[PDB]
């Protein structure tokens, strides 16, 4: 949330989802820099997760309609988005201190893991995947 | 050919005309980097990329040839990366690297301080590992 | 280890995947061969799992074997004896019946308390996702639900659910490959679906295995697989544990910029179709290890009138976390939480399972008495025996070569020695 | 070959206080020992000490600036007391292949602080429930070990 | 060529057992014989139904005009088979056929339903008016039995009554157990006070506040 | 730190701590193997331990028998079948005694029963042996070709429907001098087949007629074949093992003393009351000791002739009809013929070979080419072989065939209470095998006299209690079948666990028949509710995996989930959807006995509610509980050979190869162009060469010459 209000890139639907587990006390590694994530899994396992990528069965959104998923129910967000909103998709708002750069570039390697962003160093580009077929390179920042 | 392929061809030349390229190092002239073998090898780097290994590697192998003494395996490793035009850093120095990725990604990287999937040579034996292949330098 | 988004693939594409990831152990040609079974062939072997990796890495859909050649001649399926009609072999004088190999006899094996150890381990990685249940309402159902909810908490990433999760697996791809291919040889690969904290889901590939051919219907039929199983431990290091393998050096990995060798496990191994059941039913593990958490459990709330679950795991105000004794550390006892305890009994019933036979079912049913009995002598019970000779040998007659007997034994043996001297008290 | 002829090639017959580092690899030792380094050396950053058959730490220079070092493929078994007392400026430690029974052999790495990468492979000690856990307990001054604490980095 | 299979054939009709043979068995009983020729029976039924769904046509249908509503095809997905079937005399349905049932098959009418199953109805309304109590531990009637799995086990016991038709006192029935809810919320939080107050002025009897019921 | 499983016993109970250390009930795959060495083994042991009675020679059957009832007492502890006759009708009279009115109406309700009952109760059971063709066959199947052959020899039994006529002509039959039946014989074959040369050779049946005399038939009757069962008895057997072990269940039912047929918690309450009611009448300041006694070869000691004896002291006041067919069983038992099996396997390294040795040809080889425990168990053996491969064997019952019985003898050997009038009083229970006794007494020396006199007075009834497998302790914990009592705490040792995949019918039926099987398990089993909430957790994971389907919801792909995803996306009532369409399950323990369609009937989709259940689907078409919709399909359940004899005579008669040829070329050109429906294969073929005649010429592949040449011999067809 903080990467995200610092450098303009605010995602009403990414908001919405990771408001909530803001609350607890944060709980950084030993090297300052605060953990990664695919998807946040609570209480009672299985289908009780919210994907930080794509979308889950608790939480979806489909921009071409604009209609917010929560837990099968459906509703509309109309007002509540920026016409620019769309166009930064999803890349600027899933891991923290990493923003989107370009595209796929088989070159690059393929997909890497979080292991490997984790450990990655500031000033290295990497590739991620939000969901089937839409790849997304991204860069390290020190902010 | 494949990305391996072609490390393990352009290793391959290396190593059988070894004397060639070894008596050209003491000369110290650009000629011997500057052969047809490693124009292939400038398919398998970085376009965005190649020129700053180059650099480095012209940098590590002057250095090899002022200030230390013969290591053959090192001398392996870093020739080909040569054959692309430097791009020095602003001041004038050269860029810094210890891991050579390579097209492919992943597992298609070249370790700069001992070895990795593709080149690792073991000294204690003296057998150099190319591309899961293992050749004798005695 | 190969990350995926979490779609189903066959196990084909998977391994074929898994082997275009780790290329330089696919396209491995000269073995550097590390140790040899007393009767297996190295060569046969070798070029058999060549065959093997080029079918995985071919285009066809099928992963039927198309070099029957070395996996015929690989597996002793040409060294079988030919049956002829009765009347021969009774005016035949040299035809005889012949005796019975009896299992023969060994020691204590140091590596079964390794596996024991490393298998009740806390990994990085589950393997375990069981679909929801309807809402709970009725108090029983809460009590359940948080049992379960511990139950699940401490064992869901313990290295023997991962290894439970691929033995099943793994039987029931053998099983559904029986389907219709019983004249052919198939190659299937040991794969596993896996799952880490950060939620990314990763497809291991640990090994193949060639099946051949049961042209007999008979469901308890021996049909030959031959497996070859990848692995990071040289076999030289305790020789006595691999005296049945067959290994090479494929090749090494790097995993922190340090090279880490892989070696191939190449066994030939005989089961039948029960067998293929039983290790597909082996997933009756979990309900065991849960059944015997809630006896504990139970009992605990017996002694009492309430239930005991959340004090008996996490300890309530009047009561506090209660602790059971694991086992030894330089010769002390050494206490540690619920948790522990249930990620050894879930390992314990785990490997009953794989290394059941009817010795260790024997085995087990005779100790029944035999601790029976010292629990009547622990409680100040005053027991009597008739014939105590004729209880310990029925136990003995059991203890020949099952390293789970052996050790169970072992331990029994400690266990015996330790309450003996805290009687005393 | 022997420890005295690796200290010449490496040291080329020079003073002893111009190598920061050293490689005795594939050395035969005198009943398993490091002779060949005097206790004159000042300066030493890097040690490299694999296949010398070392089964014991009771010679070595007393040194107040090496940081790293290596041992491996040895039956050493024995207190590393000894290194606090030697040189207590430890940051990569390396055991790979060593013969240590159980935990209490590690124990006396404790009084050393600055101590933050251990490797123990395929040890005897290794093979054992929660000992990842239990040496992190042991040792909290480590910051690293065989390479998962939390992440993946190279020496 | 045609012409040499038609000569082989009036070749083949010359002989009477052949012509016999093709004029009687049909290209149905031709499969028959394939069948128990390289084909027999199985077991493990669990296995068995794993097998079957996995084909194309496990599943047998019915001959009517709901049976062809279905149709052949649907988004590229085949339904059921138009010949003739041998066992069934009649089509076969895929699995997914089921599904498109499901989904876009025709609304029949259900009125009267719960009559004919009445007792399971009942039993569902027995179990939802239940009011269970305590359960507790080891000691170191006709509507009892149908849920007995969920009552008495070997060291506990579930305290649990039935029900059935009990309406009348509904208000009341609500509030009562909405309060002791408020009371189960408050006693876990510290100072219970502020917050059963707050939660008891903040409920609502689906019309109106819970101070009104009261 | 080397972990010790067995060091939770310090802080557990070893009763908790061991509970349900065997997943499976039933029998393992790893077992001993029970082929001919293992019956020959049996029936060994069975006549070694009654070696000491009279031997003689059988008028009827010409086979050795062995009658060790009213022998020799024994002089050792070894096992002993030798049960004085006076023992026993002392321990029944005490029974009745004590139980006043007790034997003549259990006689009274069993005959009542027998009369009520119908020929059809005999089709449940497991596998019987048929002896027309001599192997073990389903029930209904053994049944059927009896009462053909009975039929085929003017027998008509089953024709009156009542169990009594069957049992009659069962009896007569035995009477008959030559018995004719029905038998099926395999001969090869030499029909066509696709592999590489179209000629296959296999084994088809036909149905026969086979006569045998009157001994042959008696000795078939009696002969028990084996497949902890150790072998299973003919039809012949079955109606008067039914009656006679009615007859005990009748009488146990109310012996306090009797361990069955109880099953569930009531299991616990008896333990725990018999518990209780030994200590209440303890005597003041005595002791009460507990045995968790354990019988040694049960089955090979009880004698047929002491069953004889306790089914005539039981029905000493009851029609002589009914006496005599309560006496037709044992008397069955006393002359029970075992069957040995397959047989042997003889191999020679040198040529590598190997060859199986038949029963018959048992001994047709020198002994000296058998292994060492072969040759003695062939020499022992010898003495009770018969010709035919079968062994001679009066003594023993083979395992569980009068278990009812058995217990009742158990219970009578309880009942004494008392010998010499001594200062201790014993009682307990028992179950078909194994007994718990509780004796109380002054003092444990007291206590272990009266053991000791239980253990003699048992000896001479012929029960052996196992001194290897036995020990005693105070009273308050103990064992009983598998579940061991501790101060109020009762746990089990093994329990059955819901196997892996469906049941196996549908959709519906199968999640009914799950959930069904959970309660049961439940209720019975005591299966705690975390592990049963598991079970069903395991049970939906298996049934989505085989009916693929997965929830609507998923991310899954499959030929049936894009509708499922579709009809999901679609659905306002989402957890109305069963789980059979992708929907989400709510099966919890308050809910195990409801079908799902009632459980969601009020929240399903009108729409969706009509669909599913739509009164006339063409799915449904024409134990547990569900709901009758879409989701009741069935599966095509047609195989094997219909129209055997028309099939076999055409297969038998020349040309057919040759119309398969011509057939093959045609009609696997392409993958389906088969006119199929009933088509005359000849109509097809005609349609078959006419399409492609025109398709040749349209395509210019023929001229008009042959176009017309084949229109004319097509015109010779008749379809043209």
């Amino acid at each position: 949330l903080k990467q995200m209000r610092d450098q303009e890139v605010m995602k009403t639907d990414q908001f919405i989802k990771l408001l909530p587990f803001c609350f607890s006390p944060p709980k950084l590694r030993s090297n300052g820099e605060p953990y990664q994530f695919l998807k946040l899994v609570l209480k009672g396992g299985g289908e009780n997760f919210i994907e930080v990528r794509k979308g889950s069965p608790l939480f979806s959104y489909n921009p071409q309609t604009e209609v917010l998923t929560i837990c099968g129910r459906m509703m509309s967000l109309k007002g509540k988005i920026e016409d620019e909103e769309r166009n930064r998709s999803m890349g600027n708002a899933v891991l923290a201190g990493f923003l989107v750069s370009g595209k796929y570039d088989p070159d690059l390697g393929d997909f890497k893991t979080i292991e490997e962003l984790e450990k990655l160093k500031p000033g290295e580009k990497a590739n991620i995947l939000l969901y089937q077929g839409k790849p997304v390179k991204v860069v390290k920042r020190k902010r | 050919g494949t990305t391996k392929e072609l490390v393990q061809n352009t290793y391959q030349w290396v190593l059988k005309n070894l004397v060639t390229l070894k008596a050209q190092f003491l000369l110290g002239k650009e000629d011997m980097f500057q052969w047809d073998a490693f124009e292939a090898f400038e398919s398998i780097i970085p376009q965005k990329m190649a020129g700053q290994y180059s650099g480095f590697a012209r940098a590590v192998l002057k250095q090899m040839r002022d200030q230390e003494v013969m290591k053959t395996d090192q001398f392996i490793k870093l020739l080909p990366f040569c054959f692309s035009p430097p791009k020095l850093r602003s001041n004038g120095e050269p860029y810094q690297f210890l891991k050579l990725v390579l097209k492919g990604g992943g597992e298609n990287f070249i370790e700069v301080r001992k070895g990795s999937p593709l080149f690792s040579y073991n000294p204690q034996t003296e057998v150099l590992t190319i591309c899961g292949r293992m050749m004798s330098l005695k | 280890a190969n990350m995926t988004e979490g779609k189903s693939k066959k196990p084909k594409t998977l391994a074929k995947e898994c082997l275009e990831k780790y290329s330089t152990l696919r396209d491995q040609t000269d073995p550097i061969l590390i140790m040899k079974s007393e009767k297996a062939n190295e060569n046969f072997l070798w070029k058999l799992w060549r065959d093997c990796v080029n079918t995985i890495s071919n285009e066809e859909m099928s992963n039927e074997l198309q070099k029957t050649n070395y996996a015929k001649w690989a597996t002793g399926d040409g060294l079988t004896y030919q049956k002829i009609m009765k009347e021969v072999a009774i005016d035949d004088e040299t035809m005889c019946q012949e005796e019975p190999k009896i299992p023969n006899k060994c020691r204590v094996a140091a590596w079964v308390q390794t596996e024991m150890n490393l298998l009740s381990t806390l990994t990085s990685k589950r393997a375990l996702d069981l679909p929801e249940i309807g809402p709970d309402v009725a108090p029983v159902e809460h009590v359940g639900s948080e049992r379960r909810k511990y139950f699940v908490n401490e064992i869901n990433y313990c290295k023997a659910s991962t290894v439970m999760m691929k033995y099943v697996l793994f039987h029931t791809s053998l099983l559904n490959e029986s389907n219709a291919s019983m004249g052919k040889y198939k190659v299937i690969p040991i794969t596993n679906r896996v799952v880490n904290e950060k939620g990314e889901s990763f497809d291991m590939l640990y090994g193949l295995a060639v099946k051949g051919q049961s042209h007999l219907r008979g469901d308890t039929d021996v049909v030959t697989v031959v497996t070859f199983e990848f692995s990071s431990t040289d076999p030289r290091v305790d020789s006595g544990k691999w005296p049945k393998y067959t290994v090479f050096r494929i090749g090494s990995l790097f995993v922190s910029g340090r090279e880490k060798s892989v070696y191939l496990y190449c066994r030939v191994n005989g089961t039948n179709k029960i067998q293929m059941k039983w290790g597909m039913e082996a997933r009756r593990c979990l309900l065991q290890s849960m059944q015997q958490m809630e006896a504990i459990v139970e009992q605990e709330s017996s002694i009492q009138g309430y239930d005991m679950t959340k004090a008996c795991f996490k300890g309530d105000r009047v009561n506090s976390p209660k602790t059971f004794s694991i086992g030894t550390q330089e010769g002390k006892l050494v206490k540690g939480s619920f948790g522990k305890a249930l990620r050894v009994i879930f390992t314990k019933c785990l490997m009953h399972y794989v290394f059941g036979n009817a010795q260790l079912e024997g085995f087990s049913a005779e100790s029944r008495r035999l601790l029976l009995l010292i629990q009547a002598l622990k409680d100040r019970k005053g027991p009597w025996v008739f014939d105590l000779e004729g209880m310990y040998s029925g136990i003995e007659e059991c203890i020949s070569n099952n390293p789970w007997v052996i050790q169970s034994a072992y331990w029994f043996n400690e266990w015996l020695g330790f309450e003996k001297e805290g009687s005393k008290v | 070959m022997e420890m005295g002829r690796r200290i010449h090639l490496e040291l080329r017959n020079r003073t002893p206080s111009d190598v920061k580092e050293l490689v005795l690899d594939n050395s035969r030792s005198n009943e398993g020992k490091l002779e060949g380094l005097t206790d004159e050396f000042e300066e030493l950053e890097f040690l490299s000490t694999i296949n010398v058959g070392l089964t014991s730490i009771a010679n070595l220079p007393k040194l107040n600036k090496l940081k790293k070092l290596e041992l491996s493929d040895n039956r050493v078994s024995g207190g590393l007391e000894v290194l606090a007392e030697k040189c207590p400026n430890l940051t990569h430690l390396n055991l790979s292949g060593n013969k240590i029974k159980d935990l209490s052999t590690i124990e006396p790495l404790k009084k050393l602080e600055n101590l933050k990468s251990l490797d123990l492979f395929n040890c005897e000690v290794t093979n054992l429930n929660d000992y990842r856990e239990n040496v992190f307990k042991l040792l909290p001054q480590l910051t690293y070990l065989d390479g998962y604490d939390r992440d993946d980095k190279e020496a | 060529m045609t012409l040499a299979k038609i000569e082989l054939l009036k070749q083949l009709l010359r002989d009477n057992e052949a012509k016999t043979v093709l004029k009687q068995t049909t290209v149905d009983q031709y499969n028959i014989i394939r069948k128990f020729n390289t084909s027999r029976i199985e077991k493990n039924p669990s296995l068995r139904m794993k097998w079957a769904m996995c084909s194309n046509f496990p599943l047998a249908l019915t001959k009517g005009d709901m049976a062809n509503r279905i149709p052949l095809e649907y988004k590229g997905i085949q339904l059921k088979t138009n010949a003739e079937d041998i066992g069934t005399k009649g089509q076969m349905c895929s699995i997914a056929a089921v599904t498109w049932w499901n989904t876009y098959g025709p609304i029949g009418d259900t009125e009267g339903f719960e009559r004919v199953y009445e007792s399971f109805f009942l039993r569902k309304m027995r179990l939802d008016n239940a009011t269970w109590g305590r359960i507790t531990f080891g000691p170191v009637s006709a509507e009892f039995i149908e849920m007995l799995h969920c009552l008495q086990g070997e060291n506990w016991r579930q305290i649990y009554h039935p029900g059935g038709n009990k309406l009348t006192e509904s208000r009341s029935q609500s509030m009562i157990v909405a309060c002791r809810k408020i009371i189960r919320r408050s006693i876990v939080a510290s100072n219970p006070l502020e917050l059963a107050v707050e939660i008891a002025n903040k409920t609502v009897i689906d019309t109106e506040p819970l101070k009104s019921c009261l | 730190m080397n972990i010790n499983p067995y060091f939770l016993f310090i802080d557990v109970p070893i009763q908790a701590a061991i509970s349900t250390t065997f997943p499976y009930t039933g029998v393992p795959p790893y077992s001993h193997g029970t082929g001919t060495g293992y019956t020959i083994d049996t029936v060994i042991r069975t006549h070694e331990y009654s070696n000491k009675g009279k031997q003689y020679i059988s008028d009827v059957t010409g086979c050795t028998m062995v009658d060790p009832t009213n022998g020799p007492l024994p002089e050792d502890n070894e096992p002993s079948a030798y049960a004085q006759l006076d023992c026993v009708l002392e321990a029944l009279d005490r029974m009745d005694e004590e139980h006043p009115g007790l034997f003549q109406a259990a006689s009274q309700n069993a005959m009542e029963t027998l009369m009520v009952t119908t020929v059809d109760k005999l089709t449940q059971g497991r596998q019987t042996f048929d002896w027309t063709v001599c192997r073990n066959q389903p029930a209904a199947t053994a049944l059927n070709t009896t009462i053909t052959s009975f039929r085929l020899n003017d027998l008509n039994g089953a024709d009156k429907g009542g169990l009594i006529p069957f049992c009659q002509d069962i009896i007569d039959s035995l009477d008959r001098p030559e018995m004719t039946f029905f038998s099926v014989k395999n001969i090869k074959k030499k029909l066509p087949a696709k592999n590489r040369k179209g000629f296959l050779i296999k084994r088809i049946p036909m149905k026969v007629k086979d006569k045998i005399t009157k001994v042959e038939y008696i000795k078939r009757a009696l002969s028990l074949n084996t497949m902890r069962a150790i072998a299973t008895a003919g039809i012949q057997i079955r109606g008067f093992v039914l009656v006679v072990e009615n007859l005990a269940k009748n009488i146990c039912e109310n012996l306090e003393q009797s361990g069955l047929p109880v099953g569930g918690n009531e299991k616990k309450a008896k333990l725990s009351n018999a518990v209780a009611k030994m200590l209440s009448n303890c005597p003041p300041g005595g002791i009460s000791m507990t045995v968790t006694g354990d019988n040694t070869k049960w089955n090979e000691c009880l004698n047929p002739r002491i069953f004889l004896a306790m089914t005539e002291r039981i029905t000493r006041d009851s029609p002589i009809w009914f006496r005599d067919f309560c006496s037709i069983a044992p008397v069955l038992f006393s002359n029970k013929i075992a069957r040995l099996g397959k047989g042997f396997m003889i191999t020679s390294k040198t040529k590598r070979l190997k060859a199986q040795i038949p029963c018959p040809d048992l001994f047709s080889i020198p002994l000296e080419r058998y292994n060492e425990e072969t040759r003695a168990k062939l020499k022992k053996l010898k003495p009770f072989f018969n010709e035919e491969g079968t062994a001679s064997l009066s003594p023993g019952m083979m395992m569980g065939m009068f278990n009812m019985l058995s217990t009742v003898l158990g219970v009578a050997a309880l009942g004494i209470k008392n010998i010499g009038n001594k200062e201790y009083l014993w009682d307990g229970l028992q179950s078909s095998d194994d007994f718990a006794l509780f004796v109380n007494a002054k003092d444990e020396e007291t206590c272990m006299e009266g053991i000791n006199d239980f253990y003699r007075t048992c000896k001479l009834l012929g029960i052996n209690m196992s001194k290897k497998k036995s020990y005693c302790n105070e009273t308050g914990m103990f064992e009983f079948t598998s579940m061991f009592y501790r101060d109020g705490f009762v746990s089990n040792f093994a329990m059955e666990l819901p196997s892996f995949g469906v049941a196996g019918v549908n959709e519906s039926a199968d999640m009914a028949i799950g959930m069904t099987i959970i309660k049961n398990n439940m209720i019975n089993n005591g299966m705690g509710p975390a592990t049963a909430q598991t079970a069903i957790q395991l049970f939906i994971a298996d049934y989505r995996y085989t009916y693929k389907c997965h929830r609507g919801d998923s991310k899954v792909e499959g030929k049936r989930m894009k509708i499922i995803k579709e009809l999901w996306e679609n659905t306002k009532g989402r957890d109305g959807l069963l789980v059979a369409d992708g929907g989400p399950n709510i099966y919890n323990l308050r809910n195990l006995h409801i079908p799902e369609i009632v459980l969601k009937y009020n929240l399903m989709d009108p729409e969706y509610k009509g669909r599913l259940l739509h009164p006339q689907n063409p799915f449904v078409g024409h134990d547990y509980d569900a709901v009758s919709g879409t989701h009741s399909w069935r599966t095509k359940r047609n195989r094997s050979i219909l129209n055997t004899d028309q099939r076999n005579m055409i297969l038998e008669e020349q040309c057919y190869a040759k119309c398969c040829n011509l057939f093959e070329a045609c009609f696997n050109s392409a993958s389906y162009r088969k006119p199929v429906g009933q088509h005359s294969m000849l109509e097809a073929m005609a349609h078959r060469l006419r399409m492609d005649a025109r398709l040749d010429y349209e395509s210019g592949r023929m001229s008009k010459d042959d176009f017309e040449k084949a229109m004319a011999h097509l015109g010779e067809i008749g379809y043209i």
